[PDB]
């Protein structure tokens, strides 16, 4: 019984204040076994296609900061992603 | 040396002959008949403007103006925006009742008190009430009516309501006159009777602009956020430690708010861009369009571009800017039922016989800028009674006594 | 605080605490219904006790019973050029014009006393990117021309002069290559600046109030009469006032633009959004100006001149400049505001001497300490250039020497030299 | 009329005027210089330089009006958000095939971008004598305005030079001039065989042999070995064939520059793209 | 086709549908067809909700296409040209043509389809398959009745790359602030103003999408999405024989006297359309196949030296010097 | 050097996902000294005289939950918070 979770959207990057957009697990699970990190409105493009540059780790979560975005394209904004998590249950 | 017309006081420093000088128009013209510039257009000599109260004329290249104090007008509009009787704007978003005017200013005759509560969610606000005190009289402008509270017993200082175009208008016989648009704009006028004794969030009116964030304790600041937090009505009421910025708070109605704002800055209305300054009224109306974000945003907008075109009526544009799908009007809904009378006047001019002016009662400013839907009556009554919107015939409208209307 | 409440009651009398007869209740500090005069002030916080005095920006005061008795002190007034185009006149009224001619900044009344006049010419591709070009002084009678060119090369009367010049009725002074320091007798202090872009700073005495004229205003305390032209009345628009004073006849007439620059460049607009947010976020050592100075205006005109211009860092660090010269003029002064901004040209002083920001006139060389009186020139604003620390005063050329060989300085002679007077540190044996 | 950019620096601009601009930075393709109001700008990324042989596009600039469009080879992105493709907004299209990513607008706009390399775009008559970009103006006169404007001629080194767009952070060299190399005449009866086969024959009426054969002299001696750069000159002939109107056939043998496509997905010129789809 | 994505189909039945692609609207290419009407649907909000904001149709090789207040002819073939009519009746766009299509369209969000009775059977995509027996209006593309609004509503997108709407979403609870004056202004329609009404159109699904309008409408403009809520309940009770008088100068006001010619006073607000006049159609004997006469909007009230309106210039004419009318274009 | 921080009204009952009210030091400081906890609406009451059900101490930050305010009043909500933290510096 490893079954994934649903997919997360809980941030925004034009709303919130963490500057950017963070997805994080609690909640819904302790300690992941796998994480999925993909975008809202166009969801088969890997994290090298959209050329930003994240963290999605199964430790803390997804991290976007607005402020690394500078220079990249000409808008400077984060884009929007959701994750799912992987469990094991007994 | 080839002088201009346009440069005499300049001095002369780094085509017309020797005598003759240009003008600006065309060809060489002397001295004496030299023409003047005001507002990028071009007046020939012994011409007449009038500015506010006064008469000028296009003497020598220069203008000769009359010397008459006129009245003064502070303003109160939109989500806290403020112009102090000396013309100093500002802004300021606090929630309690404040002093705008009053007399009572270090005994006093009368107050003008605002009350300002917060109209979205980002913290500003702007004003849904005044409060008018008159010696022992108490007016209160609420719920697009007037009310009248405690009348004193036999002094009753005289005063009108009446209603001009989409206004409301109360003045007094002691020269104070309030002019409000039933939503959240205020115009208060003085008769140049009160310069330099009156206090509050508009000023003091002595025609010097740099001592008008004078605080209740007599001391002048050069904060917005120290003096307006001062004039305060309850000691219980918060203090306002910073302004809000509303199209950060709201990044997604930012895009309306700034096309739909645009119009002021367009060619729609050019004729006045000469005449009136439209750069703090683009920024009002899109800090009044970014923070309506609980209901209604389509009356915040409307009122923001009102604002700039009645200033263009008063300076000698008129415009007519409202369309069927842009701020439509609705001075049809008055006609008797389908007897066309009721014309929407874009700039106020029209100057009929009410039942007051009649019998001499007339006001002490000109209120014949001000926009709304006007009667036309017909030619077998024409005369407007003003208090039940009918055009009656000369003899029967009414009696005016107390300022109450009786048949 | 709150005296004559009971004028405007509008409510029925009830039961509870209350005062005596007279015996005003103590809102300002915590005690009960005191007497009238025992108030106590306030002034953004501390609690004055009635009869302590304070000096003000421009007036003194007094805590009276509960109110302040303020009265006046002499202060100057200050028009600056910022930009290519950013006037902002004696009485405050910030404005923008974008010009091409010689325009009259500041001339005195009289028949005579002087005239500021300056070029405001386009510098970039458009009309729209203009830029000041020469500073022109006309004293002493109007028979003196003094240039100011956008290079250096100070010239009076189309002749090139070599900087310090002292005179009888005024003096041009040049302390760190990048600032140019003219004081006058009448009353007029001038501040040139050349890097990044040129700007200009004029000075005058509270004396001269109500009798100046040009594109800096009357200096009447309104600022609601500043566009009032020479013959009458008072212009709408900057661009319609200012066309009234052009110095020359065959000068085109300007008009506004209602645009703003950074629409109409997406390249520019994320570049000024970037840095010019420095000014508002409190991280940076540009929030400790923000209980003083309030950068929400300077933060929009940083927007507008580096969406604008073609040098974009070059009038993004001119617009930095000058929120943090506008701090030091209220007190607070920024110690290392360039080390991540505009820091081009920190690094690039010479061999003995550093980087400051509190340069002034009076840190020369020892041949300003033979005289010691006769130029100093208080009264400017200090600037911020290469210089030498708190003691090793400057030689006659290269590095700055220590105070025991400085010079002595005639020729400037060198630390071996007896006249029967020894050479020695600053001062001599004589 | 149509704009285009292929190959290996090739240019042709809105009234013919096939040349060669190896510029690296950052251009204007075109734009709205009417003066009162830009109605639209299309600006120009070209790569880091990628080898001898190919010249891709890193990413396309495009602002119509309101709203600001960025495309790169693997998104969309419309006012700093991303698209899904269809997006059918009522004043703009954007659409992305498997071969091209489509723009239509309402202001008579029109780019097409196969994601490596080759733009083209098309503007109706209302922007005649208001075009300023690289692609020339849009006067319709061959080469009168855009080469000879003050009587000095301009060599398309320097006239495209002219054409750059300063970016506020990045100093970017413009390339210099090479020593004039020889004529390449020596692969004239090549071109000339391989461009006019049986395949192009409803199209010799309709575009011309002389510019898209010039074209073809360069890419044989500045590219040698493969065979990379002639069939993206030939390509951009059977792009302009149908255009006009007419059909070209098929010239891509197993040896004459092959294409793959999976399954039993054939490889053809001039078809329609509204497939049925099961 | 109404508001933030609600439905009526041809057999009378609601639902809702937020989808963000192209979708079929109605066709006879149903399993060869003459005629498709397609629906462009964006999001207007951030929410998650969408509206329709263009209409295709598709008449034998015809297109035109209803987009930014006008009709725009596409691709007019070369001479079969089924014959169509556009005229403007009220505040409503009506586009009619001579095989029993009609479509009538407020130049906003809300669409009315037509079919003639011919049509019965006939028919499928979001409006059903007009059949009078509803409970297969929920047809998928593939011939399968569903019971999902979302599986239904998903199998007539357009394009096969148009994403999945996976639910529907509620904008009251995504926007808790505008929910208060959105149930204040919206019950206007079960108050004393509309009680002429209440026993003839039930207004309880028209109150239900007031609410889901306006706390949705939250980047700019909601007096508009306010205003064509309760003008699509007031079509409904003077179509039933209730002719209710609701807009005051403070609520929903109108501009019916900038048409008038400077101060010469014809054009007036008809609160319920009723009103036949003689248009330069109509004296040539020119008429249209329903009544359309129940359309809100200003109407002309011609005088009697020129008592004959000419509609495609707006301007009362004198019975000969109107037009010509020939292959859908006025010729002076 | 033992400063008091700012006040942080980042997070609203009628806003967010929490379900509640959560303010956090993060971003300003690791380990505080001490914490206030206040409203933002009527900022001298104490958290005894709100009568909701909340913790507030310095290891983790605020926490309001809607959940825990059912039966209290007759309205169910979070009412507004801002904290303060101290921390000191060398
Ligand atoms: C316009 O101003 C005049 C001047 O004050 C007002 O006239 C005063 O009227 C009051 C009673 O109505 C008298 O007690 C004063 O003596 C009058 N003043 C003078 C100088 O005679 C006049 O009432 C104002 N107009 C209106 C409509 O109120
Ligand atoms: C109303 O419906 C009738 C019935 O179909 C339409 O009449 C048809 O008109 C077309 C050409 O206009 C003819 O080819 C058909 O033969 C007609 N039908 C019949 C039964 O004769 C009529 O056109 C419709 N009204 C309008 C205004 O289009
Ligand atoms: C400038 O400030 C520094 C403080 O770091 C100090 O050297 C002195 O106060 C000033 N230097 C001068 C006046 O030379
Ligand atoms: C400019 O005018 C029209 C379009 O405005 C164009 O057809 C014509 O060729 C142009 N003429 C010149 C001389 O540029
Ligand atoms: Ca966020
Ligand atoms: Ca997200
Ligand atoms: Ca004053
Ligand atoms: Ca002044
Ligand atoms: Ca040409
Ligand atoms: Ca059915
Ligand atoms: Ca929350
Ligand atoms: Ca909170």
């Amino acid at each position: 019984c490893c079954l994934w979770s649903d997919w997360i959207n809980e941030d925004h990057p034009s709303s919130g204040s963490d500057d950017g957009d963070r997805e994080t697990f609690d909640g819904v699970c302790g300690a992941p076994e796998d994480i999925e990190c993909r975008s809202v409105k166009d969801p088969h493009l890997s994290l090298e296609q959209h050329g930003q540059k994240v963290q999605c780790d199964v430790s803390v979560g997804f991290i976007c900061k607005n402020e690394d975005q500078f220079g990249n394209g000409p808008f400077g904004l984060c884009y929007d992603y959701k994750i799912r998590v992987n469990c094991c249950w007994p | 040396r080839a002088l201009s017309c346009q440069t005499l006081a300049a001095g002369y420093y780094h085509v017309c002959p020797d005598g003759l000088m240009d003008d600006g128009r065309g060809g060489c013209v002397v001295e004496k008949e030299c023409p003047c510039v005001h507002n990028n257009d071009l007046y020939s000599s012994g011409a007449k403007i009038k500015v506010d109260c006064n008469t000028c004329t296009c003497k020598r290249g220069r203008w000769v103006c009359t010397q008459a104090v006129c009245h003064g007008t502070c303003s109160i509009y939109g989500s806290g925006h403020y112009i102090t009787f000396d013309g100093k704007y500002y802004d300021f978003d606090g929630h309690c009742s404040y002093v705008a005017v009053q007399d009572y200013c270090g005994l006093g005759s009368f107050s003008i008190i605002t009350e300002n509560v917060p109209c979205g969610t980002t913290g500003v606000t702007c004003s849904k009430a005044i409060k008018i005190f008159m010696g022992r009289t108490e007016l209160k402008l609420e719920d697009k009516h007037r009310v009248v509270i405690q009348r004193d017993e036999g002094h009753h200082v005289a005063y009108t309501t009446r209603e001009v175009g989409q206004y409301l208008v109360v003045e007094s016989s002691t020269g104070i006159i309030v002019i409000w648009d039933k939503r959240t704009t205020v115009f208060i006028k003085l008769a140049p009777s009160y310069k330099g004794t009156v206090c509050g969030l508009c000023g003091n009116f002595d025609h010097r602009s740099n001592n008008d964030f004078t605080t209740r304790d007599h001391m002048v600041v050069s904060s917005e956020l120290d003096f307006g937090n001062s004039w305060k009505e309850a000691p219980t009421c918060p203090d306002v430690s910073t302004n809000p910025e509303p199209c950060s708070l709201n990044p997604h109605r930012r895009s309306w708010a700034e096309k739909q704002c645009s119009i002021l800055k367009s060619s729609v209305f050019s004729i006045c861009h000469s005449k009136v300054d439209p750069k703090p009224f683009y920024e009002a109306c899109v800090h009044d369009s970014c923070s309506c974000d609980t209901g209604g945003d389509c009356e915040c907008f409307c009122s923001a571009v009102a604002s700039y075109a009645q200033e263009c009526t008063k300076e000698g544009a008129c415009v007519f800017w409202r369309t069927p799908d842009l701020c439509p009007i609705f001075c049809d809904y008055y006609n008797p039922p389908h007897e066309c009378e009721w014309h929407y006047e874009p700039c106020g001019n029209r100057s009929f016989e009410t039942c007051r002016t009649i019998n001499g009662i007339h006001s002490n400013i000109s209120v014949s800028y001000l926009e709304g839907c006007y009667p036309r009556c017909p030619k077998d009554r024409p005369i407007y009674e003003e208090d039940l919107k009918k055009c009656v015939t000369a003899d029967k409208c009414g009696c005016y006594v107390e300022d109450t209307h009786y048949p | 605080s709150h005296l004559e409440v009971s004028s405007l009651c509008e409510e029925h009398r009830m039961d509870g605490c209350f005062c005596p007869e007279g015996t005003v209740y103590d809102d300002i500090g915590d005690s009960g219904c005191v007497p009238v005069s025992q108030c106590h002030c306030r002034l953004h916080g501390h609690l004055y006790t009635p009869g302590q005095e304070i000096t003000n920006d421009c007036e003194q005061c007094v805590c009276n019973a509960g109110r302040w008795v303020c009265k006046d002190l002499p202060c100057p007034g200050t028009c600056a050029l910022e930009g290519g185009s950013h006037i902002t006149t004696f009485d405050g009224k910030t404005y923008t014009f974008h010009g091409d001619c010689y325009y009259v900044l500041a001339k005195g009344d009289h028949n005579d006393s002087y005239a500021l006049l300056g070029e405001l010419a386009p510098c970039g591709s458009t009309d729209k990117q203009t830029c000041l070009k020469t500073v022109v002084l006309l004293a002493d009678k109007k028979k003196n021309a003094v240039v100011f060119k956008s290079d250096g090369s100070v010239l009076l009367n189309q002749l090139q002069v070599n900087l310090p010049h002292v005179t009888a009725s005024f003096s041009v002074f040049r302390p760190s290559s990048y600032h140019i320091m003219v004081s006058m007798a009448i009353g007029v202090r001038l501040q040139v600046q050349l890097a990044p872009v040129m700007q200009l700073f004029v000075t005058l005495d509270q004396a001269s109030q109500g009798q100046v004229q040009g594109l800096c205003g009357n200096f009447n305390g309104l600022e609601g009469d500043d566009f009032k032209t020479a013959s009458g009345l008072v212009e709408a628009t900057g661009a319609g006032f200012a066309n009234t004073w052009k110095a020359q006849s065959t000068c085109h007439d300007k008009l506004d633009w209602l645009d703003d620059p950074c629409s109409l460049n997406i390249e520019s607009a994320n570049y000024a959004e970037h840095w010019c947010s420095l000014l508002k976020k409190t991280e940076t050592p540009f929030g400790r100006c923000h209980s003083a100075v309030d950068p929400a205006e300077y933060y929009k005109r940083c927007k507008y001149d580096t969406c604008n211009c073609q040098n974009n860092e070059d009038c993004l660090c001119a617009a930095l400049s000058s929120y943090a010269r506008a701090c030091t003029a209220k007190g607070v002064m920024l110690w290392g505001w360039r080390e991540h901004v505009c820091n081009k040209d920190v690094g690039s002083c010479p061999n003995s001497q550093v980087f400051l920001y509190n340069l002034t006139t009076c840190q020369q060389t020892c041949r300003s300490l033979s005289e010691a009186d006769s130029h100093c020139l208080e009264g400017f604003a200090p600037v911020d250039g290469c210089g030498c620390p708190d003691h090793t005063f400057l030689d006659e050329k290269g590095r700055c020497v220590p105070l025991a060989k400085c010079s002595c300085y005639g020729l400037y002679l060198e630390a071996g030299d007896v006249v029967r007077c020894v050479c020695r540190d600053g001062r001599l044996h004589c | 009329n149509v704009c285009s950019t292929w190959g290996n620096f090739h240019y042709k601009t809105f009234d013919g005027d096939v040349f060669r601009f190896p510029g690296l930075c950052d251009y204007n393709f075109a734009s709205d210089c009417r003066g009162s109001y830009k109605e639209f700008a299309v600006h120009l990324k070209r790569g880091p330089g990628q080898a001898e042989a190919p010249a891709g596009v890193e990413s396309i600039l495009l602002t119509i009006k309101d709203d600001t469009i960025y495309l790169t080879r693997h998104l969309a992105v419309l006012n700093g958000a991303v698209v899904s493709t269809p997006h059918y907004s009522p004043g703009l299209l954007i659409e992305k095939s498997d071969a091209y990513t489509k723009v239509y607008s309402r202001a008579g706009l029109t780019l097409m971008w196969n994601r490596e390399d080759a733009l083209m775009l098309e503007l109706d008559t209302k922007f005649r004598n208001h075009t300023c970009g690289l692609c020339g103006d849009y006067n319709g006169l061959q080469s009168y305005s855009e080469f000879l404007s003050d009587g000095v001629l301009f060599s398309p080194l320097e006239f495209g030079n002219m054409q750059k767009i300063n970016q506020p952070d990045v100093v970017c060299e413009d390339p210099e001039e090479e020593v004039a190399p020889a004529s390449c005449s020596e692969h004239r009866a090549e071109c000339e065989r391989l461009l006019t086969a049986e395949a192009f024959a409803d199209c010799q009426d309709l575009v011309p042999l002389e510019p898209y054969l010039r074209a073809c002299q360069q890419d044989r001696c500045r590219c040698p070995g493969g065979d990379t750069c002639v069939c993206s000159t030939v390509a951009e002939f059977s792009r302009q064939c149908s255009h006009a109107g007419g059909r070209p056939g098929n010239w891509r043998t197993a040896t004459l520059c092959p294409k793959t496509c999976p399954g039993n997905l054939v490889y053809l010129e001039s078809g329609s793209p509204c497939m049925d789809t099961c």
